[PDB]
DNA sequence: CGCGGGAGCTATGACCATGATTACGAATTGC
DNA sequence: GAATAAGCAATTCGTAATCATGGTCATAGCTCCCGCG
């Protein structure tokens, strides 16, 4: 009996039960109920003495228990790490049991259900019907999960059901309040089990007069009076708010696979349940698959406390208390977790997501026709833009121009759109779905039928935009990947951070490797060094630099050095040079260099001068095997990334390989995280130490490296920096390049593993071919074991502001001279979310200007500074006097949290005053727009204090008053400081900074 | 003891002068939530909703906070029952009797103790349902408990599931003790030591410890 | 949060909050971890973390009257306030110096006896101590509900040096003049130098320290060292008239900035001469003061904690005196005797080779770690066959330079201890 | 050379006074150190005026 | 020396002697002014060296007493 | 010259400087006597005799009477 | 040998003072005359002390 | 003739305002 | 009723404690101006 796992979900209250949502090949949804136990791991003697006997016990095999405690030794009398190899038992308890000296307690009962029963949460299984008993229609009970979930058949596709929805509520105030404000429009994207995608919007008839309601009926919309009269095929249905909420309750009570909303748990579904229990007292009742218990839709607040500083409450996600198995998915929390954008409102997410380049076919007085195909932009971008445009109403031309869609044609391989656009000079423009040129509250004041139909269109665009963001991010593929790898339920894949998604495959490993990691003493946290970031040698590069990046540097460091909490033989520390030399000699003669790696680190304590951690590379560690699992998954999704043609699947697979990169670096990070079960201070410290030695090794072989007569000479020897190995250390390496190539290499910059290798060539194709030869030669000769560098790209016109701050044009490894460069900004003002759009636009314009008049090269740099500062003063005074740039160019953004050392922090104070004074509440982890606003009668301010008191949180309904103005002085001061960092010429820049802002500017030191 | 006028429900709110800086916002939220609140038959009568507004806040240093009143027979004062038929006040009295040794008592009352203000987070609920009027009392509960935690030193919460979000629902930091509910299963309220933890955390703040024997009714 | 163990941790947090001025840095860090636990668990708490705590017991001691005064009637136990460095031993169970808050190394039998004393009564806040001429004397014992004479007898059982406690009965308003002060100081009948006397009521806390003296200024002839141990020397300073002014520590010499032929602030007593606890106003830095003091005493002396220590030919004799065992001439009978004595064998197990060789020659911890950290070692088979120094910046310190001069003898004893450890357990 | 032996007696007596300052200045209180520093500033005024008279004439 | 106490009589005596030393050096300064105004030719290189040694001695006595904390 | 106030102010300002100069001569004389050198003051005895004589006739002639 | 020529300069200065006193002293007015008389008595005291210092040997 | 009351000057240590320096935390990003 | 959390490096911006420098203010020397017995 073939099924595919859709969702796993636990019962809460009465008997503790675990359920599986599954579908067969024919599409009939099958539920499997399990007796969900509390899982405990004890030794043989503790299993023999448990006072009451267990409900169920499973022989877990003779499993070693290693005490992962980092006790520093001042000599080489390290006592052996406490390994107690004993036969183990899995205690399956229906209720929670407090067991003395029970091990493996960090893992959850759901992962213990998965791995001890051999069940993959992303799996296809042929279920043995002799172990399944039928509770009711559609649900079964399985008492034996080993034998029933034994045959793992390959993957087959299933008809997934979906409910994408967005609601629109009338507000005459700033924000809707459900006690006073009704619901105007609710739109639903019903994708049923047959694949039928139904787009229908419910319109509140209580806002329209009877003649207006008759006019809406005559325009083709359906009138209903009850729940039974509702037709899902009709795209526009008018009803009362009670009937609208009953339709919402009927749809949310349906056992979907996925109810996907944007900010819907916090606003939309909460507002639906609130208005439903106000207007008629009904509740959206979620039923269990066996219908033993029933719960109501209560949006329970779940708050993620921080793990740094005072560990304050840093993020709030909202979820649905449902026991039916529908994964009620909030896209808002998901895209906050995944993406890094200025705002996480739906307009900003669709601005970032569905951005396409379109060329102009027809130019009119007010109608511009854009077309977009596979020739205008990347492949699949125009198809996604067409699919968004199928329900879209407004397209943002370039960045600051918002244009209404007049006519939309969906082509075979792209889109053709007619827009309400003024005449523009350039032929190709970026098209995106950003903001709208509407004022929602004002068109609520004069609310008529045309407004009702346009806002039905906007609300169906938002409900379908949930689907378009669902398929853009590939959330079902990400959910399947998370269920397969992290060994978690599909509802539980995204709601957790690194440690929980580690705990699945970690437990898979610890059952396979037969290892238990326990602790006796308390864990101690010390500040340890991280990656090696080199200083940039020069600010500007007219020369090509080659970018060589270690493939997963810290995972390969952990796998190479066997850096695990249980493979740490001991930490040898010395307060003095004498016992340091004694311990060094005993280290060389006691621990062999191939079997044990000895990692010289900076000390954890100031009295120590040396700290050597010894790791045994004979048994493969838990952290290295977990990292081999995660880079196996990452290499698999990188292989699908290279095999993806459309930009949709390319973005999805790039996001998933980046996610596996982040979780692989999180395996490292939990060893530096003191509250983690995998906390190993010596292993994380040795990880950064071996990584830093790899950085210095790759830097030293590339700094001063030359290629001449086809023969590439590294400046230093090709020695393994930790031990002597059998590979050759000769820097004279044979190439596969032409003999006439005579080029020199200079490592100008290193940002942890990525080293920036300046070749004296300026040709793109020559640099790409030579750097591919360098990557192959380094991977074959310079590097060793799992260490492999990758030539990411050639960075042309590299403008290094500082460490981790550079601007360049990127020529990738698959690119050539004829390929279009990609402007990569890393950590500059354009990337930074605390930097205003006016600052970003002005620094981009002035960087282009500086590149132009530095490429001219006919006139002196003092006059460069004079001309750029004069144009800057003219532009800033024009902005200060004219004030033509709107508030949207001057909104900063920052995340709201509670993780503050001071209780009277001004940012927290500002958000709390906003939440008191306004019906819009900013949750923890929410991104809010704030701007520096002062009264307009205030003149130009030289001596500036109390800057954070001028901050004002800006929302969609904020309008800058006549008395108010943007405090331009702080934005101008930051922009001027960035420009005089770029301009050098310190004395005249201090003179201009004091003549305009009355202060000493901060100049970066190389 | 200043008073304000509201449009409906008790039509007056009597409050102590320490409750003044959160009173206009209280009227602002109550004027929109009370019209929907009044249709459901509430467990306390509406005139007893703001009895605890009359209590001062300068002398109070411990907030013994519940999530809501009892589902039946709400007297308007949190953890108060003259009939002494409520399990929550019964096991609170059992814990105080196990601490102080005073076992010969007719009843217990957390309101008569100096320095202890008894609080219900949601100020009302439906007759027979727990946390029913959470929807009506979110903003009011956040406002009033943040006002309490500005003045008191120690906040004691009688619930894990109900007060798991209390560090977010209050923005100013305060000594929060998220204790178990008395009706919580596995006799977790019998096992825990929260009242002496209240006294020790008061002595850490250089405050006068609560004498818990003042609340006994003989 | 809510359990019994959390109540226990909070009670310990309150107990070490009440003894912040009395605790060592280990107990200060324990208090800080308890503050961190209470901040992570109970969100805001009343107590903060502390970085630098001034060690002062002036909350339990009244302001010194320094004038004759009438004594109220009642019971009185007059206790001799001695001259040496005041040490307090809190519930953190390490020695705490006033004004510095640094743990200081002590003989183990004294530490075990004080452990037994604090195991006898947990109501004792701390025990007040004297460090003068390397001999640990209980000043005082401060307890909430017990008279200090019981602790004095109880520690007299354990072998600590206990002063002559005297309980005298006062029934009238007797004036406490300098003559009755001299009568009571000779009624103590101690050779040990006393700076003042503190008295306690039978039923009323907040001890008063009464001190009759005169601030005096005598011209200094020279600074003379006097042997008080196997290697350590007390500092003493001498007037031109021949009267000896006692000095508390070497840190008393640098802190007062004593040099020859200068007037010093001395508190004259009936018999003893007491140098005042004052900061020197000569504006010379601490290193140059150390340089001048070592130059006028001799370059074979180095600053070792509170005392100067000598250098010389250091062989098996000082190793046997450090081990407190019988004297052995060769290595082999020394290892055989260590095999005879199980406790010394266990001590050599728990204590490393460098620590044994450093405490054998009486070297300090920090200065010798600084000196070893600036030289290089050629080492063959756990032995120092050659040494050369890289940084000569530490050699400006005369203590570090003196220890570098005696480094050859340190190498010899280090190799001897290395051979002993090699044939003991390998 | 009456002025020469006068300045020789001045520097000898002032050397004796500075020797006594070196003897007593380790234990001086703040107010008397401020007073003797005031007298030393008057000393510096006197020797700079003498320097002006022997330089300018 | 003897057994001295309470240095303010010694401080007043040292300040009075320094007052005498100041009046003596101001006396020789104004009589040097008068004899330079008289018009006699004088060579004062050794006088300048004596003033330099006097200033060095005065600042040697100065550097030990002025600065607190 | 009117009202003779400026002449009196000038002679007061001059005579206090003369007094300071005379005390300065006495102080440097005490310094050279305490230095220990052997000196003769006979020419200065004649000088102090004639200046004392002339200032005694000035004192006899300056009286207001 | 500088003290005798300095004393000669002082003899010339007091000669100038006595000649201008004899020029202007036809009227002096009583309070300033008493002031310069007390100045002459203080000057006589100072010259008497200097005479004691030159006759003490 | 000789010392006390008084008034003006000259620095001089100390207190405070202003502005530059630096630690310190948040916010972000790069890794 | 109750049932987690990746590290460090580096840059910039704002706030606040600390300190250099200068202005100012009480105060000690200090030195003459005048006076009265
Ligand atoms: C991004 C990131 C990285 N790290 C560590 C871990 C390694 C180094 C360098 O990793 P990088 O992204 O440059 O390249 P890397 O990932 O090593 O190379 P690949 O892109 O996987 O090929 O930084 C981390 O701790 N947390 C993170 O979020
Ligand atoms: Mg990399």
């Amino acid at each position: 009996m073939d099924v595919r796992c859709i969702n796993w979900f636990e019962s809460h209250g009465e008997n503790r039960f675990l359920y599986l949502k599954s579908r067969c090949r024919n599409g009939e949804t099958v539920f499997i109920r399990f007796p969900h136990y509390f899982y405990y791991v004890v030794t043989d003697e503790i299993y023999q003495s448990l006072s009451p006997p267990p409900f169920n016990a499973r022989p877990m095999g003779k499993m070693r228990t290693i005490d992962i405690d980092e006790t520093i030794s001042y000599n080489l009398d390290i006592k052996d790490r406490k390994c107690s190899v004993a036969d183990m038992w899995l205690i399956e308890e229906p209720k929670k049991r407090s067991i003395q000296n029970a091990t493996m307690d960090e893992f959850f009962n759901i992962s213990w259900f998965y791995i001890s029963n051999g069940i993959s949460p992303d799996g296809c299984y042929s279920l043995d019907e002799q172990y399944l008993t039928k509770i009711n229609n559609g649900c079964y009970h399985c008492d034996d999960p080993r034998n029933c979930f034994a045959k793992e058949i390959p993957r087959f596709d299933i008809p997934r059901s979906y409910l994408f929805l967005d609601i629109e509520c009338h507000f005459d105030k700033k924000f809707p309040s459900v006690f006073i404000n009704p619901i105007s429009h609710t739109s639903y994207c019903y994708i049923d089990l047959s694949g039928k995608r139904l787009l229908f919007t419910l319109i509140n008839e209580e806002m329209l007069t009877e003649q207006e309601i008759q006019e809406a009926v005559d325009r083709g919309c359906l009138r209903i009076q009850s729940l039974m009269e509702m037709d899902y095929e009709r795209e526009l249905v008018l009803c009362s708010e009670i009937v609208l909420l009953r339709i919402a309750k009927q749809l949310l009570e349906l056992t979907f696979d996925y109810v996907v909303t944007f900010n819907g748990h916090n606003f939309d579904l909460r507002y639906i349940t609130n208005r439903l229990e106000l207007l008629t007292g009904e509740k959206i009742i979620f039923r269990s698959p066996d219908k033993k218990e029933a719960v109501h839709l209560c949006i329970y607040e779940r708050n993620q406390s921080s793990h740094k500083g005072v560990c304050g409450m840093a993020n709030t996600t909202f979820h649905v208390n449902n026991n039916n198995g529908t994964i009620f998915f909030d896209l808002y929390s998901f895209i906050q977790k995944s993406e890094k954008l200025d705002s996480y409102k739906l307009d900003s997410i669709s601005k970032n997501a569905f951005s396409c380049m379109g060329k102009v076919l027809n130019r009119g007085v007010r109608e511009m026709t854009f077309i977009g195909d596979d020739t205008t932009d990347a492949k699949g971008k125009a198809d996604t833009f067409a699919k968004v445009l199928t329900t879209g109403n407004y397209v943002t031309v370039d960045e600051d121009i918002i244009c209404k869609v007049i006519r939309k044609d969906i082509l075979e391989n792209g889109f053709k759109v007619v827009l309400s656009c003024p005449t523009l000079p350039n032929d190709i423009y970026k098209l995106s779905f950003g903001k709208d040129d509407i004022d929602l509250a004002q068109m609520y004041k004069d609310y008529n039928l045309n407004i009702a139909l346009d806002m039905a269109r906007y609300c169906i665009h938002d409900a379908c935009l949930c689907q378009y963001l669902w398929e853009y991010y590939g959330v079902e593929t990400k959910t399947d990947a998370g269920a397969a790898t992290y060994v978690l339920p599909q509802s539980m894949v995204f709601e957790y951070r690194a440690s929980t998604i580690i705990k699945g495959p970690l437990l898979k490993l610890l059952l396979e490797t037969k290892t238990i990691l326990v602790r006796s003493e308390t864990k101690q946290k010390f500040p340890y060094e991280g990656g090696k970031v080199f200083a940039p040698k020069q600010k500007m590069f007219s020369n090509n630099v080659l970018i060589f990046d270690y493939n997963s540097l810290y995972p390969n460091v952990c796998i190479f050095g066997n850096l695990s909490p249980e493979t740490l033989v001991g930490v040898v520390v010395s307060t003095n040079r004498l016992e340091e030399e004694i311990n060094n000699q005993l280290l060389l003669q006691k621990y062999p260099p191939p079997r044990y790696i000895t990692v010289h680190c900076e000390p954890r304590l100031p009295n120590l001068i040396s700290e050597i951690a010894i790791f045994d590379r004979s048994i493969e560690g838990t952290i290295p095997r977990l990292l081999r699992t995660f880079l196996a998954e990452r290499a698999r999704y990188k292989k699908m990334l290279k095999q993806a043609t459309s930009s949709t699947e390319k973005a999805i697979y790039d996001s998933m390989q980046y996610t596996y990169k982040i979780v692989a670096n999180s395996v490292y990070g939990l060893m530096g995280f003191r509250n983690s079960a995998l906390y190993s201070y010596a292993s994380a410290k040795s990880c950064t130490s071996i990584g830093r030695r790899m950085i210095l090794y790759l830097e030293s072989v590339l700094n001063g490296a030359e290629l001449s007569n086809g023969m590439l000479r590294f400046a230093n020897t090709l020695s393994n920096p930790f031990y002597m190995d059998d590979r050759d250390i000769n820097p004279i390496v044979k190439t596969s390049l032409p003999i006439d190539y005579r080029f020199r290499f200079r490592s100008v910059y290193g940002d942890t593993d990525s080293v920036f290798t300046e070749i004296d060539s300026q040709d793109v194709d020559k640099s790409i071919e030579i750097a591919k030869e360098l990557e192959r030669l380094i991977n074959s000769r310079v590097l060793f074991n799992n260490f492999k560098i990758e030539f990411e790209a050639v960075y042309k016109n590299l403008i290094m502001q500082s460490k981790k701050k550079y601007t360049t044009m990127k020529y990738s490894a698959s690119s050539n001279s004829k390929s279009v460069p990609e402007r990569i900004n890393k950590g500059t003002s354009e990337t930074r979310r605390d930097v205003s759009k006016f600052h970003k636009n002005m620094i981009k314009t002035y960087k282009t200007r500086l590149s132009e008049m530095l490429s001219e090269g006919r006139m002196n740099s003092n006059q460069v500074c004079i001309d750029i500062l004069r144009s800057l003063e003219t532009d800033l005074r024009s902005e200060f006097d004219s004030r033509s740039s709107p508030l949207e160019l001057f909104m900063l953004s920052r995340m709201h949290h509670s993780n503050y050392k001071s209780a009277d922090n001004p940012n927290m104070y500002l958000v709390t005053e906003y939440n008191k004074n306004n019906p819009e509440t900013i949750e923890l982890g929410e991104r809010y727009y704030f701007a520096y606003i002062c009264p307009a009668n205030v003149p130009w301010t030289k001596k500036l204090v109390n800057i954070k008191t001028y901050e004002t949180i800006i929302d969609r309904s904020f309008k800058l008053g006549s008395n108010q103005r943007i405090f331009y002085e702080v934005y101008f001061k930051r922009l001027t400081s960035e420009i005089v960092n770029l301009l050098d010429n310190k004395v005249l820049c201090i003179s201009f900074f004091q003549r305009m802002f009355g202060s000493r500017p901060t100049f970066y030191e190389a | 003891m200043n008073s304000v006028t509201i449009s409906h429900a008790p039509y007056t709110i009597t409050y102590h002068d320490d409750w003044e800086p959160v009173m206009s916002q209280l009227v602002e939220f109550y004027n929109e939530v009370a019209s929907w609140l009044l249709r459901d038959e509430t467990s306390p009568i509406p005139d007893k909703f703001f009895i605890q507004l009359k209590q001062p806040l300068r002398n109070k240093r411990v907030c013994v906070c519940g999530i809501d009143p009892y589902p039946k027979d709400g007297t308007g004062v949190p953890f108060e029952s003259p009939n002494f038929t409520k399990k929550s006040i019964k096991e609170i009295a059992s814990s105080i009797s196990r601490l102080t040794g005073v076992i010969d008592y007719k009843g217990y009352n957390l309101n008569i103790i100096d320095g202890v203000i008894p609080w219900n987070y949601y100020l009302s609920c439906k007759l027979g349902e727990t946390k029913s009027h959470a929807i009506y009392w979110d903003k009011i509960s956040k406002l009033l408990l943040q006002h309490i935690t500005k003045h008191v030193s120690v906040l004691y919460c009688l619930g894990k599931t109900d007060f798991s979000n209390i560090r977010a629902k209050l923005e100013s930091p305060v000594t929060t003790i998220v204790g178990y509910h008395p009706a919580a299963r596995d006799h977790q309220f019998e096992k825990d030591r929260s009242f002496e933890i209240i006294n020790v955390l008061l002595e850490l703040d250089n405050k006068t410890p609560i004498n818990w024997a003042q609340g006994f009714i003989y | 949060m809510t359990s019994s163990a959390d109540l226990t941790n909070l009670k310990e947090l309150l107990s070490l909050y009440k003894s912040l001025r009395f605790s060592d840095s280990v107990a200060i860090e324990k208090y800080n971890s308890l503050v961190e636990w209470g901040t992570s668990t109970y969100w805001k708490i009343g107590v903060q973390k502390v970085t630098n705590v001034e060690t002062s017991i002036s909350d339990y001691y009244d302001e010194v009257k320094n004038k004759p005064f009438n004594i109220d009637p009642g019971y009185y136990i007059f206790l001799p306030v001695y001259f040496g460095s005041v040490f307090i031993y809190s519930k953190g169970k390490n020695m705490v110096e006033l004004g510095s808050g640094n743990s200081f190394q002590i003989p183990d039998e004294i530490r075990s006896a004080c452990n037994k004393v604090l195991d006898s009564d947990n109501g004792i806040d701390f025990l007040r101590f004297v460090l003068l001429n390397n001999r640990w004397i209980m000043e005082d014992a401060i307890s909430k509900y017990q008279s200090p004479v019981n602790i004095f007898k109880l520690a007299s059982e354990y072998g600590l040096n206990i002063p002559n406690y005297l309980e005298i009965e006062i029934e009238e308003d007797t004036l406490f003049d300098d003559e009755l002060y001299s009568i009571m100081e000779r009624s103590f009948d101690d050779t040990f130098p006393k700076i003042s006397i503190s008295y306690i009521k039978l039923g009323e806390l907040k001890r008063q320290v009464v001190d009759f003296f005169k601030f005096s200024f005598m011209y200094i002839e020279s600074i003379k060292v006097d042997r008080i141990g196997d290697n350590i020397f007390i500092p003493s300073v001498i007037t031109k008239s021949g009267k000896k002014i006692l000095v508390k520590d070497v840190d008393h010499l640098i802190r007062s900035k004593v040099r020859e032929h200068t007037f010093v602030k001395v508190k004259k007593k009936n018999t003893f001469s007491i140098l005042y606890d004052y900061d020197g106003n000569g504006t010379e830095t601490r290193g140059e003061v150390i340089k001048r003091i070592i130059d006028t005493i001799g370059r074979d002396y180095y600053v070792n904690g509170k005392y100067f220590s000598k250098v010389g030919i250091a062989g098996l004799k000082q190793l046997t005196n450090k081990l407190d065992i019988n004297e052995c001439a060769t290595v082999d009978e020394l290892v055989d005797e260590i095999n005879k004595s199980g406790t010394v064998k266990r001590k050599i197990k728990n204590q490393s080779v460098f620590d044994l060789s450093r405490e054998c020659l009486g070297y300090p911890e920090a200065d010798f770690i600084t000196l070893v950290n600036n030289m290089r070692f050629k080492i063959e088979n756990c032995k120092v066959v050659n040494f050369n120094i890289e940084n000569t910046n530490c050699l400006n310190n005369p203590s570090i330079e003196t220890i570098y001069g005696n480094f050859n003898q340190f190498v010899s004893i280090f190799n001897t201890v290395t051979d002993v450890k090699k044939r003991l357990f390998e | 050379s009456d002025l020469k032996v006068a300045t020789d007696n001045i520097v000898k007596d002032l050397k004796k006074i500075i020797t006594r300052i070196s003897a007593v200045s380790t234990v001086l209180e703040d107010v008397q150190a401020a007073g003797i520093s005031r007298q030393f500033t008057s000393m510096t005024k006197a020797i700079t005026t003498l320097s002006d008279l022997v330089t300018e004439g």
